[PDB]
């Protein structure tokens, strides 16, 4: 299914992609039709010289003047003189020796008393030969030199042609990678707005973050690993072959026969690699987390004497990590470049085996062209291995990042649903003896039925793990009920878009959450909609904060450090200027404060006194101070809201607000 | 290239295996020198008149007797030279946390773990890559092309080895100038993308807060702009990444054309032979690399110096903060008392203490009171030597603290620091942790004493509010310590299982000196000495009945 997924989204941006094969392709057979201008030029006009030579006229027409005859090679000839005059130019040893009459035999060549023999090991005819100095075999290559220059001119065109092409594709496939990652990225971001709350809350904050970037990243990896070095190794390899085959077929096949060597050499370094690999990265890890949890707390290693021990289990670790280190390299020293340098000379021998084979046959041809171009064809065919075996060996964490995005992806539970609220809620709410249970037949809240009227400061106050915050839950959508119904001013809420719910209603947590940026995107949680209604601060107060510094409507970015210089009570203060500002028509306050301090709280109760004016506001708290003027008090056990009224009717009673109230002074 | 004049210690110790490594290096490196040579002569054999099957088998066999020479001598001068470089990092590592575990609280306060953790994770490698690979990067860039040019030079020609060697000098430029500017942007594109990463984790922590206000869409816009952002510093990478193999490859042709027309050219003026020409081109074709060598060896040398000057002042220039002396004789702690102690800690100006006066009997229990912050625990600070004696006198039955061996007075002492320190082990070792592991069988009694083992029993023993202080004053009794010091020890239960815990810590150690620091003044009653902190000097000094003739301190709750 990786693959699969891949492939789907390679296909888009496939304009890039054959582009940039088409480019690579060009460039390749540029590099490779290189060295059969070499060849040619070795051949065709060096070793030319000991092709034939006839006996001609004297009118410069391709024709060299020996002594006083001048000659013409057999392929410069217009049949003016072919059969009668057969003039040869041998060369024994480091000396050139030309004889001027027609041969039968070729073999060995020696020269005693002038009559150069050729042997043959068959019968040897003796002719007279001559020596031709240094110059006068100058005068038999004088003429080739125009060709070479020509052929030479091809390569250096050829050459700097050849360039723009490489670079021309090596872009375009990044290009194509990138994009594609960026494709990847922000589907997965949408994706991420339509999974429930529960995906988040049964699940570190920190994994999902991972999951969006390091493993995009890891596919990116992944994909300009398959291009660039997969995609254009087998281009060049088949453009090598290509080549080989048309220059010499007999050691085309023997140079074939290479590719099993490379499936199995890949083969086994992964068996071994990936296993050692996986070995050091696991002692590598446990080596940092004991040196991180050993540097901090270390006050009690120190006060009991701890030290040998910890010390020792360190060296355990260490001990096998560097035994895992040396065995790669023992894994290394017997593959990565040795390997690579005996085949290298295992080729030089095959090529001196095939070709002095066929030169004491006396009949083959050495044909030092076709053994230039094998070097170099070999030399350029045996460059990419080691990063071919790297490569595939490393290939598996990547696959296993990209299972874990694309099951991320094909995720089927998700929340589809959206729309801006088209009315002003007007505040009525109601329960239904709802019933929620979190995972399954686990119930948190049985039977919860109420009404809360335009009447403010609707207090649910209980004990701990009562079940009092699964009610901002359920009233925000974030679970649904499993059990009987909610109304919004006798509207279903499970008939309706949770985005326009969640528009008629505001809420304060625990932590308020300072994101990075300026204030005044902060308090308008960058929505780019409102005007400078951000001034609304105001109306919670001024406390010269603004003062302090520049100002807080976007003028101002104290929050790049998530506000941990702002005070506490500053930041649960932003967090009531942003309710107020967005003006919502129920407020939620889920407010569990570890210590009031009656000095920073001050401004809390006036900004929840200057807030819930005008609305129908829930306080989630255990205090019982701040909400003594609440309309109507809930308190719920286990559960199920045991008793209901207000502070006076529940004085009535005395019970638990009396155990509370007395106990907690002082 | 100072980083090795850094390390003499380490060659020094292990010499014998880099000289044994780099003689092979040099004889490998002549060993290879041939094989070119000997097909050029194969070549320019079978033009001329003689060949025989002599030459071929001849050749063959020196074909693969060298390369066996060659395959076996790399591997073992690899094996010498990286085995040396882990031996590095393994000596560093060792060398590194035991200086760590070595060091005492002020220390760490002025360093931070992130770079400790960085100097244990990233330096380390720098240094080994440089023991190892900057080396062998040096003996090529030096020695294999000085070799490789005076052979081309003698054995072929002088004219056209100066005449194509003209363009790798200029390669190899370009390289380190790309090399050099791709860095540069990588590393922005690396800022870039952590800038990405950092805005993710704010859109996904706080969910909540976006779907109650709908604002997901200005997530998504924010997120895509950071993404194409990303984009562009990507691409404005592979504008320079994608210069390599253009410059290599016309820059390696140029040399390969040099040498084959102007080589055409001497051999018509008959300078040069057939074979020479490909041994040529063979050397030309092994000389490419020296080219990166070079770049290579510049870059590892100057990050193994600046890893190494770096690891060098957190390894050795710091100095432990407290020092023993002369061990003196004595056995076990007659009496604690404090002659005016004078002391301030390195990071403030403020006192925190000012000549603190009073006295401790053998089995005599010691309470103290007062508000947050008012240095309840800096006084046994002072008596823990995790910081500088500073000024006053602490004498254990007539000899200040400075003579006792840091070993023994650990030893006396049972430490139960507010905070909770429980390291990650199982339940068993951590509370053997004080005793190190001695026994098994004080261990139930121990929580019996510390009457938690149905916490115990109400758990699955492994991993691993309450629980971790009854851990760790189960840990502190395990030690059966002389001077056992509770700092805030119960707090999570109070009036309930704190009453009995001190109750029946106190009757089991009878002739042992016991410190209670503790916010309720409820759990101190029976401590028959009890003092009052307030700011850097104690407000009062007596026992419980006094406390309550004087100014109502605190005691507003009962
Ligand atoms: C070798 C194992 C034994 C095979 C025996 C049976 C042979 C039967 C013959 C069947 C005919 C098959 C025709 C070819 C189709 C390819 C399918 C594919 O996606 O391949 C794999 C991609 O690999 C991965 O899953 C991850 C790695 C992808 C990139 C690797 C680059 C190349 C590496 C290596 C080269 C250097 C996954 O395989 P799959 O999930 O099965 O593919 C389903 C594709 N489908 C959904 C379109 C139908
Ligand atoms: C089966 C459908 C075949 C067909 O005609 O349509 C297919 C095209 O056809 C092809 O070109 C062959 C099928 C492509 C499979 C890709 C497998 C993964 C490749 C390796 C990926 C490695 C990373 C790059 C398209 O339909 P499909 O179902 O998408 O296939
Ligand atoms: C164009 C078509 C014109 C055809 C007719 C020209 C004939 C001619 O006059 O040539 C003349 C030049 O011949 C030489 O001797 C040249 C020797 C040097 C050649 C190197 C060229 C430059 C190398 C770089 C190549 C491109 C590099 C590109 C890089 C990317 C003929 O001279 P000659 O008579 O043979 O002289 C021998 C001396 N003697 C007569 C005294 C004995
Ligand atoms: C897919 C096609 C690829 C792409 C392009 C293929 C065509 C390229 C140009 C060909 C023309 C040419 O150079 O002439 C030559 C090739 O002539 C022939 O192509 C046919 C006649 C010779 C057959 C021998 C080579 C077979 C493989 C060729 C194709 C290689 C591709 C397959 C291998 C990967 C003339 O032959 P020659 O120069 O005398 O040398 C022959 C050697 N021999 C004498 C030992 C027999
Ligand atoms: C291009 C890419 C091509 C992809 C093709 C994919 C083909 C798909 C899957 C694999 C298909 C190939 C054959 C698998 C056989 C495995 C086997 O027998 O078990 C064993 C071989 O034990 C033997 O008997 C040795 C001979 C077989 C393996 C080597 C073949 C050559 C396996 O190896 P081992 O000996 O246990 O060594 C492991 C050592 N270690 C534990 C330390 C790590
Ligand atoms: C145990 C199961 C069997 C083990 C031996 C299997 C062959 C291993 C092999 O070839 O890989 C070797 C190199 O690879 C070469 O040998 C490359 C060719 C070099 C000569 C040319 C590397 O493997 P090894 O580390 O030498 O052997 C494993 C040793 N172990 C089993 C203790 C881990
Ligand atoms: C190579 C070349 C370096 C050779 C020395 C160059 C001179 C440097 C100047 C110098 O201070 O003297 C040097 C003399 O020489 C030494 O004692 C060698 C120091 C270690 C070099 C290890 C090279 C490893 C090569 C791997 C292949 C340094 O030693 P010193 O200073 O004489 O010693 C006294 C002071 N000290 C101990 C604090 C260093
Ligand atoms: C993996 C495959 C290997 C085996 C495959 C073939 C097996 C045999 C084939 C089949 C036919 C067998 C025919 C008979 C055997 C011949 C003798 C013999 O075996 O000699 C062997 C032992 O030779 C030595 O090691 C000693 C000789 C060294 C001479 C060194 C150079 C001096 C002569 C220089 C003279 C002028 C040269 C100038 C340049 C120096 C080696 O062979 P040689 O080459 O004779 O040596
Ligand atoms: C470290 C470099 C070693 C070279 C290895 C050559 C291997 C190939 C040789 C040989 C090929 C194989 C054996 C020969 C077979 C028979 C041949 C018919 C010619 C030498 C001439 C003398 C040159 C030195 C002169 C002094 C200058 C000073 C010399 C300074 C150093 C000169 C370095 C060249
Ligand atoms: C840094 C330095 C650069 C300085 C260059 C000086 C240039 C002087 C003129 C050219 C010259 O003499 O080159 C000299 C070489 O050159 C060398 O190898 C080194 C330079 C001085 C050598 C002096 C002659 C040595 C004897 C050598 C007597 C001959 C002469 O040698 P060549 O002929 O250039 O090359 C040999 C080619 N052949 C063996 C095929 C003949
Ligand atoms: C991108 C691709 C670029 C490809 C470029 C390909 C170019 C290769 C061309 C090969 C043929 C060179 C001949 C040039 C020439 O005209 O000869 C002259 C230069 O001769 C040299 O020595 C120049 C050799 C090339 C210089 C280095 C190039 C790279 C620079 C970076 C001199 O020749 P001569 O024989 O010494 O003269 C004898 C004296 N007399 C004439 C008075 C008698
Ligand atoms: N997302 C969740 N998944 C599973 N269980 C949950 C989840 N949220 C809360 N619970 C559990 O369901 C019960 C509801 O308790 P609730 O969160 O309402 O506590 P509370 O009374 O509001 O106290 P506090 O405000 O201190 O958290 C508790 O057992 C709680 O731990
Ligand atoms: N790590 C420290 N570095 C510098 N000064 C410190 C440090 N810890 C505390 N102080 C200073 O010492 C005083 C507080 O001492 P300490 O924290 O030991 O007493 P305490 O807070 O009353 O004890 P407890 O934390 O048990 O309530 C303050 O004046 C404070 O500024």
């Amino acid at each position: 299914k990786i693959g699969k997924t891949l492939w789907r989204y390679a296909l888009l941006y496939r304009k890039l992609l054959i582009t940039a094969v088409l480019l690579l392709t060009v460039a390749v057979g540029a590099e490779l039709t290189g060295p059969f201008i070499g060849k040619k030029m070795i051949d065709d006009h060096i070793l030319g010289i000991e092709k034939t030579w006839y006996e001609a006229a004297e009118k410069d027409k391709n024709a060299v003047q020996f002594h006083g005859v001048s000659y013409v090679r057999e392929d410069r000839l217009q049949e003016p003189v072919s059969k009668a005059k057969e003039a040869h130019i041998y060369q024994v040893g480091m000396a050139f020796y030309f004889v001027d009459q027609a041969v039968s035999f070729d073999g060995n060549r020696t020269v005693s008393d002038g009559k150069l023999t050729i042997t043959n090991g068959d019968k040897s005819r003796a002719y007279a030969a001559e020596k031709l100095t240094k110059q006068e075999l100058f005068q038999f290559y004088q003429p080739e030199i125009k060709g070479m220059v020509l052929l030479i001119a091809l390569y250096g065109g050829l050459l700097v042609f050849s360039v723009f092409f490489q670079y021309g594709q090596h872009y375009l496939l990044q290009m194509s990678a990138n994009r594609i990652i960026q494709k990847m990225r922000q589907d997965v971001f949408s994706h991420i707005q339509k999974m429930p709350i529960r995906y988040f809350d049964n699940l570190p904050a920190g994994k999902v973050v991972a999951r969006i970037t390091n493993d995009t990243e890891a596919i990116r990896d992944l994909y300009v690993t398959v291009l660039s070095t997969f995609v254009t190794s087998g281009i060049y390899m088949f453009g090598i072959f290509t080549a080989l085959f048309l220059l010499d077929v007999k050691l085309a096949f023997v140079a074939l026969a290479i590719v099993p060597i490379i499936w199995l050499w890949s083969v086994i370094y992964r068996r071994y690699a990936s296993y050692y690999n996986q070995k050091i990265r696991s002692i590598n890890s446990d080596i940092n987390a004991k040196m991180n949890e050993s540097i901090q707390g270390m006050t009690i290693i120190q006060a009991f004497r701890h030290q040998k021990e910890t010390m020792r289990e360190f060296e355990e670790l260490n001990e096998s990590h560097f035994y895992f280190q040396n065995r790669m390299l023992n894994l290394n020293s017997l593959m990565s470049h040795n390997l690579v340098n005996v085949i290298r000379n295992l080729a030089f021998v095959a090529l001196i085996w095939h070709f002095g084979g066929a030169s004491l046959n006396a009949a083959g041809i050495v044909s030092i062209g076709v053994l230039y171009a094998f070097v170099d064809y070999l030399n350029r065919l045996f460059q990419p291995i080691t990063g071919i075996v790297n490569q595939f060996s490393k290939l598996e964490l990547a696959r296993v990042s990209a299972g874990r995005v694309f099951e991320l992806l094909e995720e089927k539970n998700t929340e589809e649903a959206g729309e801006p609220a088209k009315e002003r809620a007007l505040g009525r709410v109601e329960f239904r003896d709802v019933s929620f249970a979190y995972q399954e037949g686990e119930e948190v809240l049985k039977h919860i039925s109420f009404t809360a009227q335009k009447g403010e400061t609707v207090a649910l106050v209980g004990h701990t793990g009562s079940g009092k915050s699964s009610i901002l839950n359920l009233l925000f959508r974030f679970y649904d009920a499993q059990k009987g119904d909610v109304l919004i001013d006798g509207k279903s809420i499970y008939n309706m878009s949770r985005q326009e719910l969640r528009s008629h209603m505001g809420i304060v947590l625990q932590d308020p959450y300072l994101f990075s940026g300026t204030i005044g995107s902060n308090v308008s949680l960058d929505d780019e909609r409102m005007t400078e209604e951000e001034i609304k601060n105001a109306l919670r107060q001024v406390g010269a904060e603004p003062l302090l510094k520049k100002l807080p409507k976007g003028i101002n970015e104290p929050v790049i450090e998530k506000g941990s210089t702002l005070s506490s009570g500053e930041r649960q203060l932003i967090s009531f200027a942003r309710a107020l500002a967005f003006d919502p028509a129920i407020l939620i306050l889920d407010q569990a404060t570890a210590h009031i301090d009656t000095e920073t709280e001050a401004v809390i109760q006036k900004a929840l006194d200057v807030v819930k004016q005008g609305r129908t506001t829930f306080v989630i708290a255990h205090r019982l101070s701040t909400i003594r003027n609440a309309d109507q008090i809930l308190v719920l056990d286990k559960g199920e809201i045991v008793e209901r009224g207000n502070h006076e009717e529940l004085m009535a009673l005395e019970g638990q607000y009396y155990q509370m109230y007395e106990l907690q002074k002082g | 290239f100072s980083v090795l004049k850094k390390l003499g210690w380490f060659f020094k110790a292990y010499w014998l295996r880099y000289t044994i490594a780099i003689v092979l290096l040099l004889a490998v490196n002549v060993i290879e020198m041939f094989p070119p040579k000997l097909l050029g002569n194969a070549i320019d054999d079978m033009k001329a008149g003689a060949f025989t099957a002599e030459g071929l088998l001849f050749y063959i066999g020196i074909f693969f007797v060298l390369t066996a020479a060659v395959y076996i001598m790399s591997y073992f001068w690899m094996h010498q030279l990286f085995g040396g470089a882990n031996l590095m990092e393994k000596i560093l590592r060792t060398k590194l946390m035991g200086h760590l575990l070595t060091m005492s609280p002020p220390f760490y306060e002025k360093n931070r773990t992130g770079d400790l953790m960085a100097r244990g994770t990233n330096d380390l490698q720098a240094v080994s890559l440089t023991t190892g690979f900057g080396i062998l990067t040096l003996v090529d860039s030096t020695m294999f092309m000085m070799t490789i040019f005076l052979t081309m030079g003698f054995l072929i020609s002088w004219k056209l080895t100066f005449a194509a060697i003209i363009p790798l000098p200029v390669m190899a430029i370009a390289i380190s100038l790309y090399g050099s500017k791709i860095h540069e942007r990588f590393t922005e594109a690396q800022n870039a993308f952590g800038a990405l990463n950092d805005r993710v984790l704010e859109s996904v922590s706080g969910v909540r807060v976006i779907r109650a206000y709908v604002q997901e869409t200005n997530d998504v816009r924010r997120f895509n702009e950071m993404t194409a952002d990303v984009y562009q510093k990507n691409m404005k990478v592979a504008f320079i990444d994608s210069l390599f193999e253009p410059t290599v490859k016309l820059l390696v042709g140029a040399s390969y054309l040099i040498g084959l027309g102007y080589g055409a050219f001497l051999v018509f003026r008959n300078e040069l032979t057939l074979g020479e020409l490909v041994s040529f081109n063979v050397y030309l074709g092994m000389m490419i690399w020296p080219m990166f060598a070079i770049g290579e060896l510049i870059n590892v040398m100057q990050r193994g110096n600046a890893s190494l000057d770096r690891v060098n002042e957190t390894l050795s220039y710091e100095t432990d903060v407290t020092d023993p002396k002369q061990p003196a004789d004595l056995k076990e702690p007659g009496d604690i008392v404090f002659s005016h102690v004078s002391f301030t800690y390195p990071s403030s100006t403020s006192d925190n203490l000012q000549d603190i006066s009073f006295t401790v009997r053998k089995g005599q229990t010691v309470g103290i009171a007062g508000k947050t912050g008012s240095g309840k625990t800096t006084i046994i600070k002072q008596l823990l030597r995790q910081y500088p004696p500073g000024e006053g006198s602490i004498t254990f039955s007539g000899v200040p603290i400075q003579q006792i061996p840091l070993d023994r007075l650990r030893g006396w002492i049972g430490y139960v620091p507010q905070d909770h320190l429980l390291f990650s082990r199982t339940v068993k070792e951590n509370i053997l942790y004080g005793k190190q592991d001695a026994t098994d069988k004080e261990v139930q009694q121990a929580i019996a004493e510390a009457h938690f083992e149905k916490d115990l029993h109400m758990l699955p023993s492994g991993l691993e509010g309450g629980q971790k202080q009854r851990i760790s004053i189960a840990r502190a009794l395990m030690a059966n310590p002389e001077i056992l010091i509770l700092d805030q020890s119960l707090s999570a239960v109070d009036a309930k299982t704190e009453a009995a815990i001190i109750k029946n810590i106190r009757e089991n150690r009878k002739g042992k000196t016991t410190f209670i620091l503790t916010h309720r003044l409820s759990a101190v009653e029976h401590a028959d000495l009890i003092l009052v902190m307030d700011g850097g000097v104690i407000a009062e000094r007596g026992t419980h009945q006094e406390l309550l003739a004087n100014n109502g301190w605190y005691r507003e709750q009962y």
